[PDB]
Formats: structure tokens, C-alpha cells, sequence
């Protein structure tokens, strides 16, 4: 079986700059009789099916921007993306169409490097309907920030929480290149009713000092 | 156009069988090779199988050979994948693709979940609003994936962030969907999240208000 190894696994390149992604095949994929190197490149945007960009190593599919180009020969291949745009955020895969199994490389996740953007922070208390069921979910939202790195600390009556929260982060936005993050603090209705001040403290490169959003259980 | 539509995926017990279908339109189906490719949620693309134009030449990935069977019905514009002795490592989104220069057209994919866990519908809770304000819906405790969330029947798309689902300590999924709106529209505009958990036949339209 032909193995395709991409390099790097992840890449952060600035808007308007050039991205270089490598694909190395374990053996030659040049079909002499067709005079073609049988390598394909795909873009898979967040939540979408893959999109074929290039086939036969350098032949760009109709409708694909001239900013995408494929090069290389035999065992060493390259995908180049010039004037990187926000909508280029995706995972890129190479695949050989030479001999079955028509194997894929492991993918290269492309991050669009943009200017620092601080998060907008919001806190949500558990709903009355949920509280009736015996559980309280306290949600902290960090909206439209960059870079990804962010510290979310939960405080219940100024006591720092650990091991009782879970985070989820969106993929980089296709338009503004930002991330959004949710942190959910989960407690029993009993533990939730034994306390008053529920706070979410956020640390991020875009904030001069930490931003804390809070609520009083009763109010 | 070209439209490829996969179907047949769902929750199946380990050791069980499933038959996937892929409906094709907008092209001469009998003139192209067809492939199946899978992708474990948040992992890479894994080629699974292909068939030539007539179904006389087929091949499979090492991990599925002897368990899966690709086939096609050229007269009915349909591609198939029979999957037997399913295991946890077969849990993935399964795509069908039309082969040409590369794998040129792909369907939206069909999720196959190999597990002995039960189907469970979610509870939908409001995330009550506090310049701009944030509100949303917490879709808690469901299995298997996926859930979809739209706002005001697909009319409110701007500023909407539907988070990836997280697997909780319980082994059930949870997700939140939020939207940022002007605090001005909190009286004049109604905000409803349309939740669909097709695996459990659960459709919930939840009005979120202060
Ligand atoms: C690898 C490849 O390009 N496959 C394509 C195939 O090409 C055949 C087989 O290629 P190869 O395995 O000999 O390299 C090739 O011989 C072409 O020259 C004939 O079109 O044509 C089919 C359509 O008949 C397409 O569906 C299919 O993607
Ligand atoms: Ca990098
Ligand atoms: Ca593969």
C-alpha cells in the first residue's frame, strides 16, 4: 500500500501571504502511459464535504481560484495557496489515484493568522425548567476572539472550580477568522442552591486584564 | 447539476450489518467509477472502496476487506455499500464520491454509529439574554449524534454560533447554539431555536425570551 505523508500537520499563515503544504508518497505515482502524476488535493472546510481542488498533481479543477496550484514529481508534491483569504480556513488532504487502496494523506489543518481580537464575554444562569430536573448548567460564552488560546476560570462564591466544566470551541470563522468558545459548569440542583455568586473569569491576549462576568443565584 | 445523496446510516449494534445507498443525478452514472470514503468525527479522510463503471472491478481498504461489499445498479442510478460485522472503529461519516480526474463530487455523507448505547432525545433549555446581547439554546443529553439547530426557521443566520457537541461524563452529548442580537430587538423580535435530533425523532422549537 502507498502511504502519503503530509507536512506539516498544522499551519498558521497570515492573510494575503503564501501557504506551502507538502505531500510525500512512499513510491512513485507517475503513470508514464498517461504522462500524469496521479495525485489529488482536496479542501475540506468546517462542516462540509471535501472539495476537489487539483487532480493529476497540477491540473486545477474548473471553478477553483488560480490562487491554488499543485506542483511536484514522482514522490514529492506541493500545494501552494497564494494571497491567503479568510475562506481558505480548512483541512487540506492529498490522495493518490495510482493503485488501490487510493490512500489519503493525514491532512494539514490551515489556520488563518489575523490581528488580535479580544472576546466579548456573556454568562447564562441555569433555566428554571432544567433546575426542576435536578441539574444546573451554567454557561459562559467567549464570542469572536483571536488567537485560540483562552483561559476560562469558574468561581462559585470566589472559590475556584476545577473538574466540573467542559469547553467547546468553533472552527475559525470563514469571514472574520475568529473563534467562539462555550464553557459549561455542571452542578447538581442541591450544590447550585448552596451558593450565591457564579462567576466566569476570562484571560486572553486581547484583554489588558481578566474580564469577569457574574450573576447572583436569586437575582 | 451533479447531486450525490447518501442514506442508510444510523445507530447499529457492534457485530451488526447496515446497507448504505448513494443516489446519483445530473450525470451519466454508468460512465464513471464511484468511491466510498469515510471520516471518523474530527479525524482524517480514509478511502474505503471503489467500483469501476460496470461493477466488475472493485477494491477495499485493508480494515474492511472481507466485511464490506461495494455494488452498483446502473439502471437505478444507485451506489451501495453492504457493511457486515461492524465494530467501533467503523463509526464514521460515510461519503460517496464520483470519480473522474479525482474524486470530483461528494455527497453530504451519512453517519454510521456502531454502539450498544440507546437512542435518547435531548432536552432543550433556553440561555436567557442578560450594545449587543447574547441568547441561545442548550441541547442537552442525547445520543447518537447529530443534532441540527436553526434560528427562526433559517431566517436568522448572522451572528449564530452552533458549537460542536461535547461528549459528557454520562456518555451523552450536549451542545449549545448562541446568537448575538441588538438589545433593541429583544422586544420587537421573537427568537426561536429549531432543534432536530432526527435519530430520536425529536423536533423542538424553543422560544428564548428574558
Ligand atoms: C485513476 C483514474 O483516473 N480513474 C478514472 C478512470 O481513468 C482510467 C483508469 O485510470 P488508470 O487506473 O489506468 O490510471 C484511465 O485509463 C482513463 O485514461 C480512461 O478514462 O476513468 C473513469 C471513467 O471511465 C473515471 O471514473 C475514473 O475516476
Ligand atoms: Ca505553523
Ligand atoms: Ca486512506
Amino acid at each position: 500500500d502507498i502511504q502519503l505523508t503530509q507536512s506539516p500537520d498544522s499551519l498558521a499563515v497570515s492573510l494575503g501571504e503564501r501557504a506551502t503544504i507538502n505531500c510525500k508518497s512512499s513510491q512513485s505515482i507517475f503513470r508514464t502511459s498517461r504522462n500524469k502524476n496521479l495525485l489529488n488535493w482536496y479542501q475540506q472546510r468546517p462542516g462540509q464535504p471535501p472539495r476537489l481542488l487539483i487532480h493529476w498533481a497540477s491540473t486545477r479543477k474548473s471553478g477553483v481560484p488560480d490562487r491554488f496550484s499543485g506542483s511536484g514529481f514522482g514522490t514529492d508534491f506541493t500545494l501552494t495557496i497564494t494571497s491567503l483569504q479568510a475562506e481558505d480556513v480548512a483541512i487540506y488532504y492529498c490522495q493518490q489515484y495510482f493503485s488501490p487502496p487510493y490512500t489519503f494523506g493525514q491532512g494539514t489543518k490551515l489556520e488563518i493568522k489575523r490581528t488580535v481580537a479580544a472576546p466579548s464575554v456573556f454568562i447564562f444562569p441555569p433555566s428554571d425548567e432544567q433546575l426542576k430536573s435536578g441539574t444546573a448548567s451554567v454557561v459562559c460564552l467567549l464570542n469572536n476572539f483571536y488567537p485560540r488560546e483562552a483561559k476560562v476560570q469558574w468561581k462559585v462564591d470566589n472559590a475556584l472550580q476545577s473538574g466540573n466544566s467542559q469547553e467547546s470551541v468553533t472552527e475559525q470563522d470563514s469571514k472574520d477568522s475568529t473563534y467562539s468558545l462555550s464553557s459549561t459548569l455542571t452542578l447538581s440542583k442541591a450544590d447550585y442552591e448552596k451558593h450565591k455568586v457564579y462567576a466566569c473569569e476570562v484571560t486572553h491576549q486581547g484583554l489588558s486584564s481578566p474580564v469577569t462576568k457574574s450573576f447572583n443565584r436569586g437575582e | 447539476e451533479v447531486q450525490l445523496v447518501e442514506s442508510g446510516g444510523g445507530l447499529v449494534q457492534p457485530g451488526g450489518s447496515l446497507r448504505l445507498s448513494c443516489s446519483a443525478s445530473g450525470f451519466s452514472f454508468n460512465s464513471f467509477w464511484m468511491h466510498w470514503v469515510r471520516q471518523v468525527p474530527g479525524k482524517g479522510l480514509v478511502w474505503i472502496s471503489f467500483t469501476n463503471n460496470e461493477g466488475t472491478t472493485t477494491a477495499y481498504a485493508d480494515s474492511v476487506r472481507g466485511r464490506f461489499i461495494i455494488s452498483r445498479d446502473n439502471a437505478k442510478n444507485t451506489l451501495y455499500l453492504e457493511m457486515n460485522n461492524l465494530r467501533g472503529e467503523d463509526t464514521a461519516v460515510y461519503y460517496c464520491a464520483r470519480g473522474d480526474g479525482g474524486l470530483d463530487d461528494w455527497g453530504q455523507g451519512t453517519l454510521v454509529t456502531v454502539s450498544s448505547a440507546s437512542t435518547k432525545g435531548p432536552s432543550v433549555f433556553p440561555l436567557a439574554p442578560s450594545g449587543t446581547a447574547a441568547l441561545g439554546c442548550l441541547v442537552k443529553d442525547y445520543f447518537p449524534e447529530p443534532v441540527t439547530v436553526s434560528w427562526n426557521s433559517g431566517a436568522l443566520t448572522s451572528g449564530v454560533h452552533t458549537f460542536p457537541a461535547v461528549l459528557q461524563s454520562s456518555g451523552l452529548y450536549s451542545l449549545s447554539s448562541v446568537v448575538t442580537v441588538p438589545s433593541s430587538s429583544l422586544g420587537t423580535q421573537t427568537y426561536i431555536c429549531n432543534v432536530n435530533h432526527k435519530p430520536s425523532n425529536t423536533k423542538v422549537d424553543k422560544k428564548v425570551e428574558p
